[PDB]
């Protein structure tokens, strides 16, 4: 048996209850009966009680999570839960769907996303199709900067092409302070391509400052990873058109589709399992007692869970709590302040919607500009 | 103007200690401006229940900071984690005093956390200092595979590659396992006399006992470890001498609380002066927001100067540790620890004591354990090294050369298996030839006993990109040399850019170029038949060879190599047979081998002049002592003419 939880969307939660009311989807090769839980607000005590009490009340085997307004520092609690009660969980979306690299030793979190190295290789692959090679790296004083800088430095030295790098800059991006030191320094730059890694508020403040000190015209291009851009459904202001980022697949899908996907993953795991051992794995659950050394049966179950298929996709998990061989899409800001697809990535080859990068003037009319001569030939 | 702080402890009297400390803080600092309250709760075993109780207590008060210590229970990791996580969701700072785990040093997972004692990691830095003071250069690294182990090692190679001398082979073994004899058996072959260890307390006795069993604890070899392995050693498995270290006020838990209360009381005034005092209060239902200025509070707290040293001046490092600390060096003789030297901020100061090493020699032992036995690898090669089956007795036929001398022979193990299809079988054979004579000459020149064993897979060696990986991996004889199996290569090796980065080949002893074989209008550099390919005149060569890289460094000859890579042989003999068989049209590598083969096996000729220049030479691992003398001696031998004399015996016949 499995359970599901919904979080932090009132009017949608009515549709969530309506879609929970069906007996089953009647497709999964299992006879597990779901159960639903709904929590008013996301808080530590609330989540702790509503998860372990529910888990110990009705003898469940597995649980799957659902996202929220995407406020940070929420996955750690679920990781602690997994460590304590030794029960596998699964995240599907939202801010909780961000990689948490040094997970607890004995846990099994299985949050789907993209690791920073994989999340970064795509920008270098797309930066070679047009071959700009400027590399003005801007990083804020954020906790995750150390791994990012090390990864980019390591990749730069083992790549295919020369990749001339201009310089690296770090700056304080706090909510309040004297701007002058960063403001004068930022304008002391010259590079056609920028890559920046920071948080949402840091993105707002840096982008406003750059727009103030004339670095947002049609000549430059910005690259940001998935850690930024927040909602993915609400377009904020002050964003210069042309921002490029990379996000995973199924972003435009529905919550019902995502929860069905998670249910299918766990069901296919169980379906592959019962053939090996003959029955469902024993459900270990105890909020209060907290026993358990390393258990070989549940470890074997976790091993058998790591590889699935079907539904026109793939989910192969590494020892780290993240999937490998991923399928994501390049996204960009269209001329009407709206997100749209640009490029796909399937099996280590890259594509693009356009053969050239448009770039935009102040008005809707683009500037063809000089150079980039069109040349024709035939076989 | 009432500021409340909390703390989680276990000693019922320690709450009175905190109360006395805050009373002293009120009596010392402050003047009719702000008063500070205090309260604390005792730890409870059920971790989740402890978290719930702590968050409810925070709900019952307007706390600003949390302070925790080590309870006596052996489940060390259990106590700090829940309060830390439930604090991270609010960014309320927490300071630990007696928890030294390394996972808490990663700012990504624990948002706000400060440790008042240096972690286990900087033992690597003090180890580097101790290596500097005692003039020790080569160190073997024996660390476990746990997260603490990799962090400690990482700091170590950073501070060592600061000198860029690099470390010897680093050995990783799984935690919580026994029968670790294999790792030490592998280490025993290598030459080193200083060994360093860092692991779990229980595993220390396990790894210790095997050392006594394998008598590695004799003289010469020397031990040194951190405090982690100090306690469990004397418990049940007697030591044999170990340099170590400890902290001054370890596990006192009295000075630390005073220091932390002092520093937070110093910080609160500066915070109140910041003109933006947003009160947290205890919203545990609906107050889903962060205390608005936590980042600035943490930033200024990290910058706090030492309030009062008392027991010791305390500051904070950039990562969140305490820089400029001290350690006491101890020794393990007669099962009674004694101080021998005192660590300063950077340097170490001995103090009128006598140091003893496991052997019993009073004088400081000399490291680097210079060796005398050498390993050598070689490959099958037509004109340079003959390999022939041994005779039935165990040696092989002791024939006589025509020119009144016996052809010297040596016993070579070899794999006795060809191609990846055939499984490993092995059989001792005997080897002889030009290079073997060159080697046995060196045996007359200096003192060392060779043990020749042939190559594994029969490939000369190239650099290949690992399939779906980050780093390229070497393959073949060069890879075996770089791994550490042997320390020299005596084979017809070409010198090129790809090899010169790692292994220093010196003083070439025989020059050679490149030619092409045909059976009997081709130009080697560029010919219409070869520059433009067809169904006839197929160009092919042996795979995983230097010529592969050389052709891979071209432009249209790059396309030539691209269509050549579709075909590949695994040995020279196959090509020699095919040239007669006319199935293969062309063949391209080193001039000397092909010239000798054409001289011996008639009806075959080489076409075109040499289009390249190179040299053959021995290769050693970098920074090896033998290189200077072997290069010096080979030139004298060449000047004398013995190399010239051997040629007519083996090249011109
Ligand atoms: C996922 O990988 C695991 C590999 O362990 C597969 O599970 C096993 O596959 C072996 C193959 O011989 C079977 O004999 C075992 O019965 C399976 N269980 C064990 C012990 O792991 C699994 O099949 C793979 N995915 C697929 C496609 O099934
Ligand atoms: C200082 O903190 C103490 C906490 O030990 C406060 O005492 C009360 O203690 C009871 C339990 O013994 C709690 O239920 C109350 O909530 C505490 N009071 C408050 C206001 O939280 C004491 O009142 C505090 N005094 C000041 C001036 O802050
Ligand atoms: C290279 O060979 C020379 C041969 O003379 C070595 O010089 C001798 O070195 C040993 C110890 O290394 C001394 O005991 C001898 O007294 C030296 N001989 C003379 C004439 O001084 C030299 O040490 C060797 N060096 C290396 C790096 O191998």
């Amino acid at each position: 048996t499995v359970a599901v939880v919904f979080s932090s969307s009132g009017p949608p939660q009515a549709q969530f209850r309506a879609r929970l009311t069906p007996q089953s989807f009647l497709d999964l090769p299992l006879e597990i009966q779901p159960l639903t839980v709904g929590v008013n607000t996301t808080n530590p005590s609330s989540l702790l009680t509503q998860i372990c009490g529910l888990l110990g009340a009705a003898h469940v085997h597995g649980i799957v999570f659902e996202d929220n307004v995407d406020t940070e520092a929420v996955a750690q609690i679920l990781d602690f839960i997994s460590s304590q009660t030794h029960v596998p969980i699964l995240s599907i979306s939202g801010g909780s769907a961000v990689v948490l690299t040094p997970k607890e030793p004995g846990s099994a979190f299985l949050q789907l996303g993209v690791s920073l190295e994989q999340q970064l290789q795509v920008l270098f692959k797309v930066l070679e199709e047009y071959d700009w090679s400027a590399f003005a790296v801007i990083t804020s004083l954020h906790p995750g900067h150390a791994l990012f800088l090390e990864g980019v430095r390591a990749v730069a030295d083992a790549s295919h092409v020369s990749w001339r790098l201009l310089d690296v800059v770090t700056l304080e991006l706090g909510p309040g302070g004297p701007r002058a030191r960063t403001q004068r320094l930022l304008r002391q730059l010259d590079a056609p391509v920028f890559v920046a890694y920071c948080s949402r508020e840091e993105a707002e403040v840096l982008f406003a400052e750059a727009a103030q000190a004339g670095l947002v015209g049609p000549g430059h291009v910005w690259l940001v990873p998935n850690l930024a851009l927040g909602s993915t459904d609400a377009p904020p202001a002050t964003f210069p058109v042309g921002l490029i980022s990379v996000v995973t697949e199924s972003w435009r899908l529905s919550l019902r589709q995502k929860v069905r996907d998670g249910v299918a993953i766990l069901a296919l795991g169980a379906h592959s399992y019962w053939r090996q051992h003959g029955t469902l794995p024993a459900p270990a659950g105890d909020c209060r007692v907290h026993p358990g050394p390393v258990s070989p049966a549940r470890e074997a179950f976790y091993r058998h869970l790591l590889n699935v298929t079907w539904e026109g996709r793939d989910f192969s998990f590494s020892p780290g709590g993240y999937l490998v061989q991923p399928t994501m899409v390049v996204i960009a800001l269209n001329r009407h302040r709206l997100w749209e697809m640009v490029g796909r990535w399937e099996h280590g080859v890259l594509y693009m919607k356009y053969p050239v990068w448009p770039r935009y003037s102040a008005s809707l009319q683009p500037v063809v500009d000089s150079r980039h001569l069109t040349v024709a030939t035939l076989e | 103007k009432i500021v409340n702080i909390g703390a989680v402890l276990s000693t019922r009297k320690h709450e009175q200690m905190f109360r006395e400390a805050v009373n002293q803080a009120n009596k010392r600092h402050g003047s009719w401006k702000i008063q500070l309250n205090a309260t604390s709760v005792t730890h409870k075993p059920n971790a989740i229940q402890m978290a719930l109780s702590v968050c409810e207590d925070l709900i019952s008060s307007q706390v600003y900071a949390i302070l925790v210590s080590h309870p006596p229970t052996p489940n060390d990791h259990f106590t700090p984690t829940p309060v830390s996580y439930t604090a991270g969701f609010y960014r309320i700072p927490v300071l630990g005093l007696t928890t030294r785990m390394s996972i808490y040093s990663d700012k990504s997972i624990h948002l706000s956390f400060l440790r008042t004692v240096p972690p286990y990691s900087h033992q690597s830095s003090v180890w580097f200092e101790m290596m500097r003071v005692y003039s020790w250069n080569h160190i073997i690294l024996l660390v476990s595979d746990d997260h603490e182990g990799r962090a400690a090692q990482k700091r170590l190679e950073t501070l060592l590659e600061e000198r860029e001398s690099k470390a010897e082979k680093v050995l990783q073994f799984d935690p919580g396992t026994k029968n670790v004899t294999a790792l030490l058996m592998e280490a025993k072959e290598l030459e080193a006399r200083v060994i360093i260890l860092s692991a779990s307390e229980d595993d220390a006795a396990t790894v210790y006992r095997a050392a006594a069993m394998l008598n590695m604890t004799g003289s010469g070899y020397v031990w040194l470890v951190g405090e982690r392995e100090i306690s469990g050693n004397a418990l049940r498995y007697a030591p044999d001498g170990i340099l170590g270290l400890q902290l001054i006020n370890g596990k006192n838990e009295s000075a630390h609380i005073s220091d932390a209360v002092g520093v937070v009381a110093q910080a609160v005034h500066e915070l109140l002066e910041k003109e933006n005092i947003t009160d947290p209060p205890r919203g545990c239902v609906g107050n889903t927001n962060i205390w608005k200025t936590g980042p600035l509070f943490k930033r200024v707290l990290m910058s706090s100067k030492y309030a009062d040293g008392v027991t010791g001046r305390v500051e904070f490092n950039e990562d969140g540790d305490r820089k400029f600390a001290n350690y006491s060096i101890m020794n393990l003789q007669n099962r009674k620890l004694v101080q021998v030297g005192i660590y300063n901020g950077t340097h170490v100061i001995p103090n009128d004591r006598k140091i003893i090493w496991p052997g019993g020699e009073t004088e400081k032992p000399r490291g680097y354990q210079m060796s005398t036995r050498l390993k050598i690898v070689t490959i099958h090669q037509e004109p340079f090294v003959y390999v022939k089956p041994t005779l039935s007795d165990g040696t092989c036929k002791e024939e006589f050369t025509v020119n009144g001398d016996p052809v010297k022979k040596v016993i070579c193990t070899g794999p006795n298996d060809t191609s990846p299809g055939s499984p490993r079988h092995t059989v001792p054979q005997c080897c002889y030839g030009f290079c073997i004579d060159l080697l046995i000459k060196l045996a007359r020149t200096m003192n060392f006993t060779y043990e020749v064993h042939l190559v594994a897979d029969g490939k000369f060696g190239t650099q290949e990109r690992v399939n779906n990986s980050n780093k390229k991996e070497w393959n073949g004889m060069m890879g075996e040399l770089l791994s550490g199996q042997a320390d020299m290569i005596v084979a017809p090796l070409t010198i090129n850019n790809e090899r010169a980065q790692y292994i220093e080949f010196s003083k070439p002893f025989k020059y050679q170029g490149l030619t092409i074989l045909v059976k009997k209008r081709i130009t080697g550099i560029n010919d219409p038949r070869l520059r433009n390919p067809s169904d006839k005149f197929i160009y092919a060569t042996v795979k995983q060879s230097s010529v592969d890289i050389y052709f891979r460094r071209q432009v249209e000859l790059s396309t030539m190599y691209r269509h050549m890579e579709k075909h590949n042989y695994e040995s020279a003999a196959e090509a020699i047979q095919a040239v007669r068989d006319n199935k293969l049209h062309a063949f391209i590598w080193d001039s000397a081998v092909l010239e000798f083969e054409a001289s011996q096996k008639c009806d075959l000729v080489t076409t075109g002049e040499l289009f390249f220049r190179s040299g053959f030479g021995i290769g050693m691992r970098k920074d090896s002592p033998w290189k200077q003398n072997v290069s010096l001696s080979i030139l004298k031998s060449h000047e004398n003419g013995f190399m010239e004399d051997l040629d007519k015996t083996w090249v011109r016949y």
